[PDB]
């Protein structure tokens, strides 16, 4: 067997959590 | 300082909102070929920071950030097929012990054997 292609396929992506401006 | 409370000294320094991150639900235990799929995040505690969140797998699954739980962030994803699915989600840096998760996809396999799928 021996899996030819090195790992599978590979995914990156995000996010942030930035809200407004603070003034509470 | 003088915790002895712990909280820094507890041995991983907190790394942070590694603690308050919390994620659990059924897409934290498997998927099926390309059905969409969702897990529950919830957060708001340790302050603002950034959620890197790295996956891995046979295909690029989706991702869908949804706040409708009055509290609970709701993940969104979907895979494309079965397989080993791996992510990494961090609060600014703080992956969770987990991270790598695991996902294991099944296409009518609800376990995708190495000798019923066959691969």
């Amino acid at each position: 067997m021996a899996s030819k292609p090195e790992k599978r396929v590979a995914s990156s992506v995000f996010i942030t959590l930035a809200p407004p401006r603070r003034d509470v | 300082g003088i915790p002895e409370f712990f909280q820094f000294t507890v041995g991983p320094l907190g790394e942070g909102g590694a603690h308050k991150v919390r994620a659990g639900g059924t897409g934290l235990e498997r998927g099926v070929a390309g059905v969409p799929a969702e897990f529950s995040i919830w957060t708001r505690e340790a302050g603002a920071g950034g959620l890197s969140i790295a996956v891995e797998g046979p295909s690029k699954a989706e991702i869908a950030f949804e706040d409708r739980k009055d509290g609970s962030c709701g993940v969104s994803y979907v895979v494309q097929e079965p397989g080993d699915y791996e992510v990494s989600i961090k609060f600014n840096d703080e992956h969770i012990p987990d991270s790598p998760f695991v996902v294991p996809v099944a296409s009518l396999s609800d376990d995708a054997r190495r000798l019923t799928v066959t691969s």
